């Protein structure tokens, strides 16, 4: 619970002149790991460390940027991960573990979820070391499933989530209330509920137009 | 030497005035009150704020893009130059918004953007068109960065229209009049590539002199040539960042192209796969719910054998640009074809046309004043 004990402090740090002072990296780089480990997030603290790393490339630290990058990818499809590459130098995108983390990140944006879980190397203990990261990406998979599927097959939804078993899939089935259908797909959304058109309907703007044309 | 005789004498005069800015605004009522009285124009007082927005940014961009190590420029300005002026109590006039939108400009070139939230919240004073067009300038760019293509494209339309009832007249966009034309032109051109089978709002925004050339650009870009990836990205870069002055081009100093590696290659990643999203949508969605005849007709069109047609098809529906469903028993692909709207231009014009009547009726009644 060190996240909660730094929120007030780091909040006033990042609104002052201490976000272009490199000396504050002590409390800030610590607070970046506090996001990753304790499963919390703060974009501004990340982005300020990224900005201070962009200022002096020497102070760049690989793991601290991985703790930024990995937790940026949990928060998709937001432009958190967009802002990461914007501050990470040409030199610094070819580091370890950065290069592998960035490549894995590319797969999530283009939504190649099958390729994402294939691409994983399982000997990098840092990717095991981020708490709730393995489920977070799965929750983002299922998040975009709801937006752009009306149904999905049982084998298909398994494979996207890293080739899940029958019992492992029970969590993800129950999560958004999804349930089986006849022969034999998993329901995701109603057909009229997914589409949501807001197309042709206007020319009802009479009231304003007559209020201005009143005199 | 004449180069840095001019540059250094700007900054040293601004660092001088920065103390006067902080000193007058906060506490000395009588000094402010004395300044309200004497001239016939308070325009001299206010111009000097956002005059030094773009001139200081030029001078600091030079010092930034000449000294790439042991950074003197960026932490001096960031700490002292910017935050001292803005963070403390505003001067009582439009100067509070001027120093705000000077700071918003300074904050824009730096790629650290997330306090666009609170800058809008501290724009308490009324949105004069002067301040409003320059707000929508950056706020649209912020939406362009947010991947809110549909939102940002509307925001660029109004500011390029030239019936936001601008009149200027006395040099409040001076020496960069056509930058507002060409940057809004350029940044709108990128957004059209991403989404468009919706607007049907591009008629208002950009005139037919440019719609014709930018129209064929998007088609030539997404369909058949990666040539437009080059020429679009050439023009897009000076306008995306806004680096006010590129330094003297010579090989004897290096010093300049090293910052431009980052600055440019930062925007490479933007247009890279966001463009390749376009070609998927480019093929018109001919039959709204596709049977075997049309689904295979589109999977012949996506990619050929064998390996991995279906996978790539179902990767690309996810992104934002399709809403659809798969059926198992039927083997059927059902999808969503959405369209925009025809005429939204007329009812927005009904006031704009009346301004052509109004300032018609008014300007000649200013001539009817004089020659009477």
């Amino acid at each position: 619970a060190m996240f909660e004990q730094m929120r007030a402090n780091v909040g006033k740090l990042l609104k002052g002149i201490d976000r272009y002072n490199p000396e504050n990296l002590a409390t800030l780089e610590r607070y970046v790991e506090t996001q990753a480990k304790e499963n919390a997030y703060d974009l501004e603290a990340n982005l300020a460390v990224l900005k201070l790393y962009q200022f002096n490339p020497a102070f760049f630290q690989t793991t601290v940027t991985a703790q930024i990058l990995l937790k940026a990818l949990t928060n998709l499809p937001h432009t958190d991960f967009t802002l990461c590459k914007c501050m990470i130098d040409q030199a610094h995108q070819e580091e370890r573990p950065i290069r592998q983390i960035l490549y894995l990140g590319d797969l999530l944006e283009t939504c190649h979820f099958q390729a994402f879980w294939q691409a994983l190397d399982e000997n990098m203990d840092l990717l095991e070391g981020i708490t709730g990261f393995e489920d977070s990406v799965r929750k983002f998979i299922c998040h975009v499933v709801g937006i752009t599927y009306q149904h999905i097959d049982r084998w298909l939804l398994a494979e996207m989530l890293g080739d899940l078993t029958d019992s492992q899939l029970k969590m993800w089935m129950s999560k958004y209330g999804w349930s089986a259908d006849e022969s034999g797909q998993i329901f995701i959304c109603s057909q009229e509920e997914s589409i949501k058109p807001k197309n042709i309907v206007e020319k009802i703007d009479f009231d304003s137009v007559s209020s201005i044309m009143a005199s | 030497q004449w180069l840095w005789d001019i540059i250094d004498e700007f900054i040293y005069q601004f660092q001088s005035f920065s103390q006067y800015r902080c000193k007058t605004a906060k506490k000395s009522e009588e000094e402010i009150d004395f300044l309200r009285s004497n001239p016939k124009i308070w325009n001299v007082h206010s111009v000097l704020n956002v005059l030094h927005s773009l001139v200081d940014k030029s001078n600091i961009n030079r010092q930034l893009e000449v000294y790439t190590s042991g950074g003197d420029p960026e932490s001096v300005a960031g700490e002292y130059g910017r935050h001292s002026l803005y963070k403390m109590l505003g001067y009582f006039s439009l100067v509070g918004l001027l120093r705000l939108h000077s700071l918003l400009g300074d904050y824009y070139q730096a790629i650290k953007v997330l306090e666009n939230i609170e800058l809008n919240k501290k724009s308490m004073y009324s949105r004069v068109p002067e301040c409003q067009v320059t707000t929508y300038y950056y706020v649209g760019f912020a939406y362009l960065m947010m991947r809110r293509y549909q939102d940002a494209i509307r925001v660029f339309a109004n500011i390029l229209l030239y019936i936001q009832r601008t009149k200027s007249m006395f040099q409040r966009t001076t020496y960069k009049y056509e930058m507002i034309n060409k940057q809004n032109e350029q940044m709108h051109a990128l957004l059209a590539i991403a989404l468009t089978m919706y607007p049907m709002r591009i008629d208002e925004s950009i005139h037919l002199q440019l719609r014709e050339k930018y129209g064929d650009k998007m088609l030539r870009m997404q369909k058949g040539d990666p040539q437009v990836y080059e020429e679009l990205f050439s023009y897009s870069c000076p306008k995306f960042l806004s680096p006010v002055v590129p330094n003297y081009d010579s090989v004897h100093p290096n010093y300049h192209k090293e910052p431009f590696l980052q600055q440019l290659k930062v925007f490479s990643d933007e247009v890279q796969q966001q463009a390749q999203l376009s070609t998927i949508r480019s093929f018109l969605k001919l039959y709204t719910t596709m049977p075997v005849a049309k689904l295979a007709g589109f999977l012949d069109l996506t990619e050929q054998e064998f390996r991995i047609q279906l996978l790539v098809f179902k990767h690309k529906m996810k992104n934002l640009v399709w809403t659809s469903g798969i059926s198992a028993l039927d083997g059927e692909f059902q999808s969503a074809s959405e369209v925009d709207f025809y005429i939204d231009k007329d009812m927005i014009h009904i006031a704009d046309t009346k301004v052509a009547r109004r300032y018609g009726d008014f300007f000649i009644r200013q001539i009817h004043k004089f020659e009477e």
